[PDB]
């Protein structure tokens, strides 16, 4: 959305169910914004 | 105007669940993660998860073995934390914490004290505790033992002495039941003439109990 | 999964003196973007924690200006200027960069004070708690320095153990002692078997270990 940064290690997408925009992680990384790193 | 606000204590016993509430405030719901902490006493503080209410997400803390789960109602901003197969273990007071995106725990929930037992409410029995007959001084006191749940006040006088009055924290003994004494330092010359008498009181079986010790 | 290690544990500081609280953690902890999620709190009894320092260095809003954080990838440190008599709590740091999150193991920090020996109380089980068919001998530590203090209770010389607890009053508002109850539990049976009840004491404060005695 832009180039103001919103989802960290991941790809943006609109979530027309919650009518909010998402992030889609990438593997490893968890997070409503995907900014964290699941060490698991 | 930020206020996290949690459901009462409970008293459950082992083997079966806990839903803790938490109803936030002042904030957009969707716009924050709910956290959940515990504290077993004398312990020190333990994560157990979190759950982004939005497009609902969530992350515990392994430890637990998928015990606990976290819930989110949007249509009431409460987030609610369920843990199954309660232990003594689990006793503690469970805390919620807002976090935002990359941001601290500023806001806290009062707190939510869970007891994990068997037992079953019990009022105490107060003894006296004075020596069997130095700087001046001699001390006193109460002995409050045998009781659940762990809430119990002391007073001496009727709040009337503060002074040198140690009320110890309680001991949850073999029987599963909790044990406090309550102490108090007094001159020596005082003790015939003055009088000292403590005050019990255990809410949860609305036993209020007054002994004057000798 | 981040270990976070506080070396500290307790700590004795003098009113007025600098008190340095440490942490640290088993991997680094330099998120992404290159910010550090290690946080301080302060945790006073009967309490939720204050935030008190977040990403490693920045003082919370409102947080008095003698609170301050330092550190170096896995290495960090909470410290206090001048100590107060209201930042006497358990400090915490927490680690929120990786998930799972983590919290250190916390440090308690009181009031350094003089030594100063306790004064020994024992009290013999009531008459009214024989009659219920159990005997509870106690032990009182009255106003004392350091909080370490160790409690021997002796039925006719023979050493005490699994048969007692102790409970510790948190440092003293009003003079930065500890007081210290013990609770030997026995049935009717084995107290009405023995005729002497002691309770040694050993301590700092004292030059050889005070008894305080009681015949049945
Ligand atoms: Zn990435």
């Amino acid at each position: 959305d832009s180039h103001t940064q919103f989802c960290f290690h991941g790809t943006c997408r609109f979530l027309v169910q919650e009518d909010k925009p998402a992030c889609v992680c990438h593997s490893g990384y968890v997070g409503a914004r995907c900014e964290h790193a699941d060490l698991l | 105007q930020v206020q996290l606000v949690q459901s009462g204590a409970e008293v459950k016993k082992p083997g079966s669940s806990v839903k803790v509430s938490c109803k936030a405030s002042g904030y957009t719901f969707t716009d924050a993660y709910i956290n959940w902490v515990r504290q077993a006493p004398g312990q020190g503080l333990e994560w157990m998860g979190w759950i982004w209410p939005g497009p609902v997400i969530t992350y515990y803390n392994p430890k637990f073995k998928g015990r606990v789960t976290i819930t989110a109602d949007k249509s009431t901003s409460t987030a609610y934390m369920e843990l199954s197969s309660l232990r003594s273990e689990d006793t503690a007071v469970y805390y919620c914490a807002r976090r935002e995106v990359l941001s601290p725990f500023a806001y806290w929930g009062q707190g939510t004290t869970v007891t994990v037992s068997s037992a079953s409410t019990k009022g105490p029995s107060v003894f006296p505790l004075a020596p069997c007959s130095s700087e001046s001084t001699a001390a006193l006191g109460c002995l409050v033992k045998d009781y659940f749940p762990e809430p119990v006040t002391v007073s001496w006088n009727s709040g009337a002495l503060t002074s040198g009055v140690h009320t110890f924290p309680a001991v949850l003994q073999s029987s599963g039941l909790y044990s406090l004494s309550s102490v108090v330092t007094v001159p020596s010359s005082s003790l015939g003439t003055k009088t000292y008498t403590c005050n019990v009181d255990h809410k949860p079986s609305n036993t209020k109990v007054d002994k004057r010790v000798e | 999964d981040i270990v976070m290690t506080q070396s500290p544990d307790s700590l004795a500081v003098s009113l007025g003196e600098r008190a340095t609280i440490n942490c640290r953690s088993s991997q680094s902890i330099v998120h992404s973007t290159g910010n550090t999620y290690l946080e301080w709190y302060q945790q006073k009894p009967g309490q939720p924690p204050k935030l008190l320092i977040y990403k490693v260095s920045n003082r919370f809003s409102g947080v008095p200006d003698r609170f301050s954080g330092s550190g170096s990838g896995t290495d960090f440190t909470l410290t206090i200027s001048s100590l107060q008599a209201e930042d006497v709590a358990v400090y915490y740091c927490f680690h929120g960069t990786h998930v799972p999150y983590t919290f250190g193991g916390g440090t308690k920090v009181e009031i350094k004070r003089t030594v100063a020996a306790p004064s020994v109380f024992i009290f013999p089980p009531s008459d009214e708690q024989l009659k219920s068919g159990t005997a509870s001998v106690v032990c009182l530590l009255n106003n004392f320095y350091p909080r370490e203090a160790k409690v021997q209770w002796k039925v006719d010389n023979a050493l005490q153990s699994g048969n007692s607890q102790e409970s510790v009053t948190e440092q003293d508002s009003k003079d930065s002692t500890y007081s210290l109850s013990s609770t030997l539990t026995l049935s009717k049976a084995d107290y009405e078997k023995h005729k002497v009840y002691a309770c040694e004491v050993t301590h700092q404060g004292l030059s050889s270990p005070v008894t305080k005695s009681f015949n049945r």
